[PDB]
């Protein structure tokens, strides 16, 4: 006995992977020692580790711009929007930007920037704007304040849009150096790919369609609702907040000294006996700032493992059809989309799901008259009535000939 | 902000004193640091030329924190920039500024707008599709690094040299080695 | 201390008063005037309900 | 060479010369200075290790990658889109470089497309004649049967 399926349906799902982390500086003499220049002449009478931690860091920030650059930059010529947004039935609204509306962003990505909230809309903080709200304990402030700053991405939030937007146009239209082929027929070719004939598809089309738009209408109304789906990015965001504020948080320490403020030692010591203590601090605090260097190390190396994949991803899901088992989705692997999102993408794959299994009595070859006439690359199958050869997948029955099998 | 009689004083999560009462008048005074803002400096190198351009990351010029004016001050989206020709003409990056900005030395520093790349428009047609009639045989050249230099150090020889006391003393510390 | 501190949160070491522990009462009235010696032990709080 | 010119600091001591310290004070009051400085050389030394093991786990990353290169492109044809060279890949042939590993990669490049009316299938006598892995497409004199490519 064997089971063959009679039915098929089309589910869509999301993955989301992180690309890049923020990029950060940090001024070791506004960090260590303020605006004292007795405290910075100590700090000179001392030692250059400054050198290496900003080298350090500076290379980390090149690496996240080159992140960026591999995910998104793999499409050379960019492609206008169609101005259709139908295609054979299927709909691709939602999916790409909409004149009406100003922003360059689509639909699906505007809420997936709603969902995840980030510190900072913006990189500019103006020294009279900190002066005039003391009042509230603003975080960034207390950042800047004491010598650590933030810099801005090369690629703006548009420029990924309009990458996105490209690579889906181009999807639409000449599939994965232009083809130029009508949509329903490259989606007869992606069949014959799964190993289902073309004519599945022409008879059904309708209903496939109304299957995919539908989907497409599930994953909206999925995002409009809250959820831990993008957690991930989020994870990233608070882990550098976190790690700045405990940095900021860390100078109330003493290390062995007297007092934590400088101030205080410098106005009722004297020069010799406050330089014991203040090399003390100097000590703890370039100790702080090396631990925080390492930590982001190491979380720069797992962000470019993911980004890498995600480029991998791009390449073999979005570009081509993919036979590897789950690597752009559950079943049977059709076409995928991406979308960008705050510091990662979203990659929303495509799949053939068969349903509906039925049981046959099943036959390895024919005896016909004390000959072996072998399947080629089918399975008969007894219907009832007579045999009959058929697909591993969406049970089709055909009159069994010799062209069907090959004697041996 | 609010002192009681007893509070002469006041400090913040840093332990920095950001508040002071004063002695003759009573009247709360708050204390904020002098040094403020970030800078960058843009160099197409020492020895093409002396010229530089300076960028100021929180300073909108249309002013007052910046050392000097040069000559063309004018606001991009990354911040201030001064010593730098702004054209209109798009380009292939030579030096990130940020913010899809980019600067290249043209003989003046120049910056620019980031070009995405090539514009086309495919059509779309129902009933055609466009195949190739002739092929090509290209050759590309792929590098990956494989190994680094293998190395070791005698802790001994780096610290303390050939002194015994300073050995001794490493021995009566500890094996970290 | 005497320190000036707002929105913020300070952990310190100190002789307090430790949280649901047991406080002994002693009550005044016409029928029973009670004024004993009471050791001091490391420092007291003192409440007057009248 | 960063390790090498970091012996040049003090880190609170009087001096980074040993040799002075020791010629110039008595047992005791050169034991500070010295452990000062221990401590110190001995934090440079840590920080060295951890940075050379970071970087290392970067190289294995890479060592790997290029195996499985290798593997997949040198001794096979793969099916992988951009893997192993940009376009359709044919074959590949590895040469050694310092410290690493150079791909040649061969590829196949289509060119000089034409536009032809195509047709999903043909109704001929009212029945279904589908092309069985080609497209159908109008010369001019009447329909033929294509690949995707050449
Ligand atoms: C042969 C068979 O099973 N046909 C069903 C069809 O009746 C149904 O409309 C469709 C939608 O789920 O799924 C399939
Ligand atoms: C796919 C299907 O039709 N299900 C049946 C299943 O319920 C039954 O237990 C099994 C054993 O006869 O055969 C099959
Ligand atoms: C059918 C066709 O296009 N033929 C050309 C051929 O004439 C030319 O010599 C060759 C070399 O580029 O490319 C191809
Ligand atoms: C590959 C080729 O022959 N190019 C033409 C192109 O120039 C034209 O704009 C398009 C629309 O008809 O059809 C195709
Ligand atoms: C495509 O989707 C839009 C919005 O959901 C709908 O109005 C439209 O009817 C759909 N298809 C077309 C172009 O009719
Ligand atoms: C100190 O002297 C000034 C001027 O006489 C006076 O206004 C002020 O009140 C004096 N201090 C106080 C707190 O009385
Ligand atoms: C710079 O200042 C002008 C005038 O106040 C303002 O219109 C402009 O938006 C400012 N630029 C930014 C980006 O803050």
């Amino acid at each position: 006995t064997i089971a063959i399926p009679t039915n098929f349906s089309i589910s869509i799902t999301t993955e989301v992977m992180p690309v890049s982390m923020a990029k950060t500086s940090v001024d070791c003499n506004m960090y260590i020692c303020g605006d004292s220049t007795e405290c910075a002449n100590l700090l000179l009478q001392y030692g250059s580790f400054c050198t290496q931690l900003n080298r350090a860091l500076s290379g980390i920030a090149a690496e996240q711009d080159r992140n960026t650059r591999e995910v998104f930059a793999q499409v050379k010529q960019m492609y206008k929007t169609p101005t259709l947004k139908y295609f054979g039935g299927f709909n691709f609204s939602q999916i790409l930007p909409d004149p009406l509306k100003p922003t360059k962003r689509s639909f699906i990505e505007d809420l997936l920037f709603n969902k995840v909230t980030l510190a900072d809309a913006g990189f500019m903080k103006q020294y009279g704007e900190c002066l005039g709200d003391i009042n509230a304990r603003d975080l960034i402030c207390a950042q800047k304040f004491n010598g650590l700053t933030v810099l801005p991405p090369l690629l703006t939030d548009d420029m990924i849009a309009a990458y996105t937007a490209a690579l889906v146009s181009g999807t639409a239209t000449a599939g994965w150096a232009a083809l130029q082929i009508p949509f329903a027929m490259q989606m007869a070719y992606r069949f014959n790919g799964i190993g289902v004939t073309q004519n599945v598809l022409y008879e059904n089309q309708k209903q496939i369609a109304n299957q995919f738009n539908k989907a497409i209408s599930q994953i909206q109304e999925s995002l409009t609702t809250t959820s831990t789906a993008l957690g991930k990015l989020q994870d990233v965001v608070n882990q550098n907040a976190q790690a700045l504020n405990t940095l900021v948080k860390q100078l109330s320490s003493n290390f062995g000294a007297i007092s934590s403020v400088l101030n205080d030692i410098l106005s009722r010591l004297d020069k010799v006996e406050a330089e014991v203590q203040i090399d003390r601090l100097i000590t703890g605090r370039l100790q702080s700032l090396q631990t925080y260097v390492t930590q982001q190390l190491i979380r720069a190396a797992e962000i470019r493992a993911s980004a890498n994949l995600a480029a991998t991803k791009m390449s073999e899901c979005v570009l081509g059809q993919s036979k590897r088992v789950d690597f752009c989705g559950k079943g049977y692997h059709l076409m995928s989309f991406p979308q960008a999102a705050p510091h990662g993408v979203v990659f929303l794959h495509v799949t053939y799901v068969p349903s509906q299994e039925r049981n046959f009595t099943t036959a390895p070859a024919i005896c016909h008259e004390g000959k072996a006439y072998f399947p080629r690359e089918g399975v008969f199958v007894f219907n009832g009535t007579s045999w009959f050869i058929t697909q591993r997948n969406f049970f089709s029955p055909q009159i069994i000939t010799t062209d069907n099998t090959f004697v041996s | 902000k609010r002192f009681q009689p007893f509070q002469q004083f006041g400090r913040d999560v840093s332990d920095f004193t950001d508040s002071v009462r004063d002695p003759k008048t009573s009247e709360i005074l708050d204390i904020s640091p002098c040094s403020f803002g970030g800078v960058s400096v843009i160099t197409p190198g020492t020895n093409a030329s002396s010229e530089v351009a300076v960028l100021y990351q929180d300073v909108n010029c249309t002013a007052w924190r910046i050392y000097s004016t040069g000559n063309n001050v004018f606001q991009t989206q990354a911040g201030c920039l001064i010593g730098a020709e702004h054209v209109d003409t798009s380009y292939e990056c030579d030096i990130p500024i940020g913010a899809g900005i980019c600067a290249s030395y043209h003989k003046s520093i120049v910056a620019y707008t980031m070009s995405l790349g090539a514009d086309s428009s495919i059509a779309y047609s129902n009933n055609t599709i466009a195949i190739p009639t002739n092929f090509s045989i290209s050759i590309t050249t792929e590098v990956m690094p494989v190994s680094m230099a293998k190395t070791s150090v005698d802790c001994n020889m780096y610290i303390c040299g050939d002194s015994t006391e300073c050995a001794n003393l490493l021995l009566q510390y500890g094996s970290f080695c | 201390d005497e320190i000036f501190r707002s929105d913020t949160l300070y952990l310190t070491q100190d002789l307090f008063l430790p949280f649901y522990s047991n406080v002994t009462g002693f009550h005044t009235i016409n029928h029973t005037f009670d004024n004993p010696v009471i050791p001091f032990k490391d420092g007291i709080y003192f409440a007057a309900t009248e």
